[PDB]
RNA sequence: GGAU
């Protein structure tokens, strides 16, 4: 995951 | 044997290494070249050396 | 589509979409048929949501049976992909499931959303 | 199109080469009445295209010439397929050459104390490695950038063979310009450094210590900037010049180094305790 | 009641013994169980089958939940068939596949030496 | 060796090139796009702030553009020099949209509406004519401030007359329609729920003749059509298939802010409408329950920035959150380019675009202040 | 470098012509020296440019990137004739004197022309 | 009426069509066996169309 | 080169000479029917009794096998060997051979096929000197355990690496393997040249063409990006379509008809190429079901050009040869069903040549427009003409009824175009 | 596009 606490990403 | 000039140069075709080079620069450019053998023949100007 | 019911108003679905949205986040939802069937049995469910133009609707039907014997609350949205959309995927979902979590940061509106759900069922 | 070169194949193929002055030759092959292959771009349309292609007497392989200072060999394969190798003809590949560069050289300077090359730059954007012996061994210098089109034409080029195979040891100035670029002559490719002016200046003056450690860049705006060939990294700025400098050289000492501008000064210094030793004008 | 459960049990309903076994002693669980013995499965090969069991079972949960749940189902069993397509699909690209590297056309770098050949005289004609 | 079954073995024969090319074709191709950079426009003078909004002068050479440092930086594009004309700081005014305007009759009259997080919006009649607009007559409730606005065209059929049109976002769901140059409250506009985007479209009637309805969407998805030629009264409601969360809206194929027209008879309509949303998924539909013609899913935040090419051909999406998220898609094939944007392309955090009226330039605005400029060698 | 690509006086010094580049279009305007005139010239292709500057004794002559010649109009604002050579190469320079006008192309090809007569008259090459 | 109004009009009259991708017709091989080549052929332009 | 490699090459010449015992057996190991141990057992006799009997059977399925029994199953070829034959006696052979697997080609699940081949394998050893015509031939069965059988016993030609994997596999080689032999290019000339021998040879069947058509148009899409080679298959590939269509054999003409669409789809090109298309589509369109096909790849391509002269007429030679093969009506009809694939480009093109050559048809030209909604633009095309047509052509009925029709739908555009011209 |  992007894990910046988890940025808001779009999983696709 | 390329037109280099007013001088000529002679290429090995098996591994395009020099062999000769004309001995002077000829009065004129060189419009066309013919090789026969050992001898090449160069015109310039109204002069085919 | 007559089968499910009781399907959610354009206003309801305002609030629960946002509620999934934000469960989303907070990793407090669960997305899939068979996951909302976990939670059921496994009973952490909050509430059940399902879409209502899921074709055939069939796929979905038995969790209202899950849902009544273990007295979970659930409602019907009219679009599954808006559905999916609020859960933050790129695919069409046609169920999701909230988990219970007393200690959440979005607990009381998840409640107050059950307590409408509770008033539409 | 035109034709420019015609040529058949006399190694028991009946192939013909067609030359056109695009640039492009085209091989036909005359009992099958099929097109077998078109080379692209040999060489440039601008200056004629393919001015001469022979096949030589009985071998498979052809020469091509052009008016870009060119001369390439292609031969053609055997066939990979065992049986029905006419149909399977292999397209033909590229074996040697010789070349440099297609425009007058706008600069030169000697590769070697033993004077075995010569390194040239011209008008094409192109800096060459010429050998001065019977081999007649031509190169052109890669400039696939290092990571940490042409770039324009050369105006100035330095060079330097104390720590030659240790980092980069050519320095040169491209117009129009406000940073220098550094070429490695043992790799035959771009170094991993550019030195940039700092004053808003393009670079006119280039120039290497005997040492091979330190380069001299020389602005427009007439700040000398100095950096470090292996590490790139700029050390001292002298700024006594107002105008462009035009000349900027170390002594072979390490000791006394000298710089000249437009402005008609000449500027002498002590680059080991950067102190101005004196400053002389000239009339013109 | 098997319509009611999820997909995931379907695939690993004839494996509780392995299974809680499994969990309880930190080792790998089953992942065919009882549907081990359908015809797709048996079409799949190695790692591909556990691929297709995932997915014939999901399927199965579509198909069947079609059935227990129907008010006015048809007798034709047309999701089914529509489902076996998909997974048929799925088997095809997923055996379609080669773990194994291809090789390639191997193109050696060989060497011409060029050959004297006899050439017409042109003092005969002259 | 020495109609007709073997035309096509002859006509092989003739030629090794068999791609067509596309000099003559006008349509671009549908993967492959031919871009090359130019220098950037405010390299001549660099701004200290984000580009916030740009704007290409409808005839004229001239890009204009804005952000928090308070100016009007307006630039000369040539694509070599890119100098910079004039520049009008405006204390107090944090730009956040501006514009260029032009009379629809009156081709003389030139004029530019810059506005923000304020109680006014100025105008720049083209030392500088600079007014503000700050009365409301009676609505200031309804309105909180000017930071999002556009300008429109509005023909009175009962007077054939036609002038421009300031269109404002009000607190809910509320739009407010002001006269141009009177700055007179002409109508306003409302819809449910918070009002988040809305554009303009111009559907000709006849000869001098021309209607311009107002789209409204929420952030769930209904959509609102509003006949500004008949008071601003509901002609059409629907909705966004798959639509939550709605952040932008747009239309293209004809005329627009973006795309704007020189006299009466180039009023065009546009033949798509995109729809934007925090997600990143974009509803393209075609103009001419509607069904989305593609869902566009490449970029993965919030849609910042949605515009149409003059000729409707490209769309041109971007999105501010995170770093060169911009992509090109083609038109009507809807698939995205690949050979650009790259890896190495310069975009950064992307906040402003602007389509040149003609030509095939692109201006890209950054958070940092750069306006990087490149050329469609199709147009 | 300047916006101005090219520019150039009239004989009498009192009017400057100059061509500049709006968007990708080139444009060719005139101002009055001694002391605003808003018309430009638009070249509707962006590929074609001016390569030369000529005024006459009140029309300049343009050569352009195409290979042909161009008269204009100040007055009138728009080309009034446009002489073509047989090569599309672009035109190097142009010169003139009185009806004498004189061009040379990208191949090193000379050509002559009237204005007068609106005709090339003759086109050599010299090695 | 002016010949870039025709240009946007051709351009407007435009259609979209579905292009072909990577995996497009691997099915094909799936269903090759036993089939009518006439079938094989609208199936193709079902896929295509 | 080296002593190696030059000797290497010796061993690929006398590879079947059978030179020790070592040798034999690997050599008469070899076998398509039975396994190494029992084929090592087995004398050339009692190969050549099953092989008689197989080729009889052969025989009554197909009178041309009859004629191999006189050259290649003959009892003296018992004693015939390949090694002790001199350079002109070998090509015969391998003409022989090369005929015999043609006639294989359509008949190899036939279980006497096999013993058939297992012979001429035996005792001609065509897996080692003729290996890339077996190949070439059997590609197509390539599921079938024939073709396992083959690659346990066969060395690959250079050109089939690919299938070094599935060679001695229990897995058979994938569908993806095969696109991969395709996508080479020298590959194709090959499948090419041995293409061409069965459309002269009339050998070819619907099989190989399946398979040979489902190749091509995978080979299509695998190249789908990259431009450059997608041009470099318009030699080759047309080329082939230009074979097949010049064949009289229906599913020959209709495979191509396959190749074709999906090339214009996947590549613009030059009209003038679409144009030569046609006319060899409509040249040998003689099936029922190829002027169906015809039709269907005649207005995909149309709907593929997207430039100047998209819907231009038709040249005077393609129109007539259109007509002849496609009558008014039967274009009619195809306008009359409603799962029409889109066709505008095509009718537009169509309509203009009809006014522009024919002036009977004109009354058809308005049912035609009734039938199919056309473009915007394509409408203003056929005004254009059609004015031009009022003032050359003399005023009939249909003429004004055409404008009449037009008058009723979009007057506004009528006036335009009436506006621009005249 | 980049490393390799």
């Amino acid at each position: 995951g992007s894990k910046k606490k988890w940025k808001k990403q779009r999983k696709r | 044997v390329t037109c280099v000039g007013k001088t000529f140069q002679i290429y090995d075709a098996n591994t395009l290494h020099l062999l000769f080079v004309s001995e002077k620069e000829t009065p004129s450019s060189i419009v066309a070249l013919s090789a026969h053998f050992h001898y090449v023949y160069a015109a310039y100007e109204n002069k085919v050396g | 589509n007559p089968k499910a019911f009781p399907l959610a108003d354009a206003a309801l679905t305002q609030q629960i979409l946002d509620v999934v949205q934000q469960a989303a986040n907070l990793r407090q939802l669960k997305k899939g048929a068979n996951e909302a069937t976990k939670t059921l049995n496994r009973g952490i469910s909050e509430f059940i949501i399902m879409a209502a133009d899921c074709e055939p609707i069939e796929i979905l039907l038995h969790l209202p049976l899950l849902c009544e014997d273990k007295n979970v609350p659930y409602v019907f949205v009219p679009s599954r992909v808006a559905l999916g959309r609020a859960c933050g995927v790129s695919r069409p979902v046609i169920a999701a499931s909230i988990t219970t979590n007393d200690a959440s940061a979005i607990k009381t509106q998840i409640y107050a959303v059950k307590d409408k759900i509770e008033t539409l069922l | 199109s035109r034709i420019s070169s015609l040529s058949f194949r006399t190694d028991g193929s009946s192939h013909l080469s067609v030359g056109t002055s695009s640039g492009d030759l085209i091989f036909y092959d005359l009992d099958r009445r099929s097109r077998i292959h078109v080379l692209k771009n040999i060489h440039r349309e601008s200056y004629g295209g393919v001015t001469q292609a022979t096949f030589l007497n009985g071998q498979p392989i052809i020469v091509t010439s052009g008016g870009d200072n060119s001369l390439k060999e292609y031969v053609f394969d055997p066939s990979l397929s065992q049986g029905s190798g006419d149909v399977v003809v292999q397209p033909p590949r590229y074996l040697r050459s010789r070349g440099g560069h297609s425009q007058p050289p706008s600069y030169i300077a000697f590769a070697d104390s033993q004077s075995h090359f010569m390194l040239s730059a011209s008008k094409d954007r192109s800096l060459w490695s010429f050998s001065l012996r019977k081999d007649a061994q031509s190169q052109e210098m890669s400039q696939r950038l290092h990571k940490k089109s042409k770039f324009p034409e050369i105006v100035a080029l330095a060079i330097e063979n104390a720590r030659i195979g240790e980092w980069e040891n050519i320095i040169t100035a491209h117009k129009d310009e406000k940073f220098a670029r550094t070429w490695d002559m043992r790799n035959k490719r771009v170094g991993r450094w550019t030195f940039d002016t700092t004053d808003d200046g393009f670079v006119k003056s280039v120039a290497m210590s005997q040492c091979g450690n330190f380069g001299f860049i020389g602005s427009s705006n007439g700040s000398i900037t100095i950096y470090n060939m292996q590490s790139g990294i700029l050390r001292k700025k002298y700024k006594l010049h107002k105008r462009a400098v035009t000349g900027i050289s170390l002594d072979g000492m390490n000791r006394k180094m000298v710089s000249c501008g437009l402005d008609g000064i000449v500027g002498f210094y002590d680059f080991n305790k950067s102190t101005l030793l004196g400053k002389l004008k000239l009339d013109a | 009641s098997l319509a009611k459960s999820p997909a995931s049990t379907i695939q690993i309903l004839g494996a509780e013994k392995a299974l809680f076994r499994a969990l309880k002693t930190k080792h790998d669980t089953p992942k065919y169980g009882l549907l081990y013995h359908a015809s797709l499965v048996g079409q799949a090969t190695g790692k591909n089958k556990g691929k297709i069991a995932r997915v014939l079972a999901a399927k199965a949960a579509v198909s069947l939940r079609y059935d227990a749940l129907a008010e006015d189902r048809d007798d034709s069993g047309d999701i089914g068939l529509e489902s076996r397509a998909k997974v048929e699909n799925r088997l095809s690209q997923l055996e379609g596949r080669d773990l194994r590297t291809t090789p390639k056309v191997v193109r050696e770098a060989k060497k011409v030496e060029m050959t004297e050949a006899r050439a017409y005289n042109a003092d005969a004609d002259t | 060796d020495e109609g007709d079954i073997n035309a096509l073995t002859k006509i092989l024969s003739t030629t090794y090139n068999y791609k067509d090319t596309l000099s003559n074709s006008k349509l671009l191709p549908p993967k492959k796009l031919d871009i090359v950079r130019l220098k950037d426009a405010n390299a001549s003078h660099p701004s200290h702030s984000a580009i916030q909004s740009l704007s290409f002068h409808p005839s004229k050479p001239l890009l204009l553009t804005g952000g928090y440092d308070k100016t009007l930086r307006i630039y000369h594009i040539d694509g070599k020099t890119n100098h910079l004309v004039t520049s009008l700081h405006l204390v107090g005014s944090p730009i956040q949209t501006c514009t260029f305007y032009t009379s629809l009759s009156n081709q003389n009259q030139q004029n530019i509406f810059t506005a923000g997080r304020r109680r006014y919006m100025h105008s720049w009649d083209l030392t500088a004519k600079i007014e503000k607009f700050s009365r409301l007559y009676g609505h200031e409730s309804t309105q909180r401030s000017f930071e999002n606005f556009k300008v429109a065209h509005l023909q009175n059929s009962q007077t054939n007359s036609v002038h421009g049109i300031v269109l404002l976002q009000g607190n809910n769901g509320w739009i407010n329609i002001l006269h141009s140059t009177s700055g007179l409250w002409l109508m306003g506009c409302k819809i449910e729920g918070v009002i988040t985007d809305f554009c303009i479209d111009y559907q000709p009637i006849s000869r001098g003749k021309f209607r311009t309805i107002l789209i409204a969407v929420n952030a769930y998805g209904e959509v609102w059509e509003f006949d500004l030629n008949k008071n601003g009264h509901v002609i059409r409601r629907w909705k966004d298939q798959g639509g939550v969360g709605i952040t932008k809206i747009q239309v293209g194929g004809g005329t627009t802010t973006t795309c704007p027209a020189l006299q009466i008879s180039k009023i065009k309509q546009n033949r798509w409408l995109a729809v934007g949303s925090e997600s990143g998924f974009v509803n393209l539909y075609d103009r001419n329950t509607p069904t989305p013609v593609a869902a566009l899913d490449q970029l993965t935040t919030t849609i910042s920035n949605l515009q149409f090419s003059p000729d409707g051909q490209i769309l041109c999406m971007a999105s501010r959150a995170v770093k060169d998220a911009l992509r090109l898609v083609h038109l009507p094939s809807c698939s995205v380019f690949s050979n650009w944007p790259t890896s190495g392309t310069p975009l950064g955090k992307v906040t402003s675009v602007a389509f040149s009226p003609s030509g095939g330039l692109l201006a890209v605005g950054n958070e940092q202040g750069k306006v990087r400029l490149w050329k469609l060698n199709h147009y | 470098d300047s916006p101005v690509l090219q520019s150039a006086y009239d004989p009498s010094g009192q009017y400057l012509c100059y061509v500049t580049v709006a968007l990708d279009k080139q444009r060719v305007g005139v101002q009055p020296t001694q002391r605003w005139n808003e018309n430009f010239l638009y070249l509707e292709d962006s590929k074609l440019k001016v390569t030369c500057l000529k005024w006459v004794n009140v029309a300049i002559i343009l050569g352009m990137n195409n290979g042909e010649i161009w008269l204009y109009s100040v007055l009138a604002n728009e080309v009034t004739y446009k002489f073509t050579t047989g090569n599309s190469y672009e035109i190097k320079d142009i010169d003139l004197m009185g009806n004498q006008l004189w061009c040379i192309d990208s191949s090193d090809a000379f050509y002559q022309f009237d204005l007068l007569q609106f005709k090339l008259l003759q086109h050599f090459r010299i090695n | 009426e002016d010949e870039e109004d025709i240009a946007l009009e051709f351009i407007n009259g435009e259609k979209k069509d579905k292009l072909v991708n990577m995996n497009s017709f691997t099915s094909m091989f799936d269903n090759i066996q036993n089939v009518q080549m006439d079938t094989f052929f609208d199936r193709v332009m079902k896929v295509l169309t | 080169s080296s002593l190696s490699d030059q000797l290497a090459q010796v061993a690929s010449n006398n590879a079947t000479v059978a030179l020790d015992r070592k040798r034999r057996q690997k050599l008469h190991s070899a076998s398509l029917i039975y396994n190494s141990k029992t084929a090592a057992t087995q004398d050339y006799d009692f190969i050549f009794e099953n092989a008689s009997k197989a080729l009889e059977e052969l025989s009554q399925i197909e009178p041309k096998f009859a004629i191999f029994s006189r050259t290649l199953f003959s009892e003296s070829s018992i004693s015939l060997d390949r090694n002790v034959q001199t350079k002109e006696e070998i090509k015969d052979l391998d003409n022989a051979i090369n005929a015999y697997l043609l006639l294989a080609s359509s008949k190899w699940y036939l279980a006497p096929t096999l013993h058939a081949t297992e012979w001429l394998v035996r005792r001609f050893q065509i897996h080692v000197k003729n290996t890339e015509m077996l190949l070439l031939s059997t590609l197509n069965y390539y599921q079938t355990p024939v073709f396992k059988r083959i690659l346990s016993i066969i060395k690959l030609p250079p050109l089939f690496n690919c299938l070094s994997n599935f060679v001695r596999s229990e897995k058979p080689p994938t569908a993806l393997t095969m696109i991969k032999l395709f996508n080479d290019m020298d590959f194709l000339k090959l499948y090419t040249s041995y293409l061409d021998q069965c459309i002269k040879h009339n050998a070819t069947y619907t099989n190989q063409l399946l398979f040979t058509t489902c190749c091509f148009i995978n080979v299509v899409a695998f190249n789908s990006n990259n431009d450059e080679k997608l041009n470099q298959l318009v030699p080759i590939l047309l080329e082939i379509s230009a074979k097949l269509l010049a064949s009289k054999s229906k599913d020959c003409q209709i495979a191509a008809h396959t190749i074709l669409v999906v090339f214009a789809t996947a590549l613009p090109l030059k009209k003038t190429i679409i144009l030569a298309a046609m006319e060899t589509i409509l040249s040998n369109l003689d099936a029922k079901e190829a002027k169906h096909s015809a039709l269907l790849t005649i207005c995909k391509l149309f709907q593929t050009l997207k430039g100047q002269g998209n819907v231009d007429q038709l040249p005077s030679k393609i129109f007539k040869l259109f007509d002849s093969k496609f009558d008014t009506v039967s274009i009619l009809t195809f306008l009359d069903k409603e799962d029409k694939p889109v066709c505008d480009k095509f009718i537009t093109s169509y309509t203009r040549s009809i006014a522009r050559y024919d002036r009977s048809k004109l009354n058809i030209i308005l049912s035609l427009l009734k039938k199919i909604r056309l473009e915007r633009y394509e409408v203003r095309l056929i005004i254009t003409d059609l004015i031009y047509l009022s003032e050359i052509l003399e005023d009939k009925s249909q003429l004004v009824e055409l404008f009449e029709y037009f008058i009723s739908i979009n007057e506004d555009l009528v006036l335009k175009c009436l506006k621009s011209l005249g």
